[PDB]
């Protein structure tokens, strides 16, 4: 949970501070990577069952985002990341 | 200002207060992303309800931040 609010709040501040889209990859890149590795302690376990659903909905919203290239296709993801934070 | 004095049970106004307003938070959001997924429909939706579709997302995100400004300022 706390490396995933370190990668969230930075995102977050970079976003409403600077808005660019290569430092948004940078700091959304490592959260995203690192689910999928498996298990491997009993908090990983009960962090991958209970927030992965809601990451991965919004992950729509920026695969989109990767081939439209339009700004508000984040509004709806940024809304579900904010409910995260 | 009478109605100004501050009273016996402010905190459990409060959370009562946060209660509310994160169920409409969740009831909202809920109710955005079934819009969303509603619109959806695979077709251009020229001369259509489309535009009525725009419409009511333009009033819900104003609810939404509404929302959100509300519980950040409780």
């Amino acid at each position: 949970h706390e490396q995933w609010y370190e990668g969230l709040d930075d995102a977050s501040r970079q976003f409403f501070g600077e808005h660019n889209t290569e430092k948004m990859f940078a700091a959304l890149e490592p959260l995203y990577e690192m689910l999928k590795r498996g298990p491997e302690t009993l908090r990983e376990i009960s962090f991958q069952n209970s927030f992965g659903r809601d990451l991965n909905d919004a992950y729509e919203w920026l695969m989109n985002y990767k081939k439209s290239k339009d700004v508000s296709n984040l509004n709806q993801a940024w809304d579900i990341y904010y409910n995260v934070f | 200002l009478k109605h100004f004095i501050s009273g016996f049970q402010d905190a459990e106004v409060i959370l009562r207060l946060q209660q509310e307003f994160e169920e409409q938070y969740q009831q909202l959001h809920s109710q955005l992303q079934h819009l969303q997924n509603q619109s959806h429909l695979q077709q251009q939706q020229s001369q259509q309800q489309q535009q009525h579709l725009e419409q009511q997302q333009m009033k819900i995100e104003k609810q939404i931040r509404h929302c959100q400004v509300m519980q950040n300022q409780l």
